């Protein structure tokens, strides 16, 4: 046990998509350091949020 | 008609050198298979894909 809970606090921190991190509770949607929106227009305001909650043990 | 000058054969010419141009940028990707190969078909697109070369190696 003491093996498997270590491994998801391992996943949690090293989940990384271009040097972002994303499971450790970067992008939650209560407390967040970083909001992510996404660009799926060709205008001023053409943005949507994306939220990714926090996945530590 | 002016004979010393031939600004019509100019502007055929100019725009055969802009669409020769282009087209050379063409034989390049589809001779490889990547769409950036140099520097200034987009900046930040190559410089991601490194990054995202050194984790999959």
């Amino acid at each position: 046990v003491s093996q498997l809970v270590d491994e998801i606090d391992r996943i949690a921190s090293q989940a990384e998509f271009n040097k972002m991190k994303l499971l450790t509770g970067a992008f939650a949607r209560l407390n967040p350091t970083a909001s992510m929106w996404f660009h799926i227009g060709a205008n001023m305001h053409q943005r949507e949020r994306v939220y990714i909650e926090t996945m530590n043990t | 008609m002016i004979i010393n000058h031939n600004v019509s054969a100019i502007f055929a010419h100019r725009t055969l050198k802009s669409n020769d141009a282009n087209l050379s940028k063409d034989i390049e990707k589809l001779s490889s298979g990547m769409r950036i190969n140099k520097a200034g078909d987009d900046a930040s697109g190559l410089a991601v894909s490194e990054k995202m070369r050194t984790q999959i190696a």
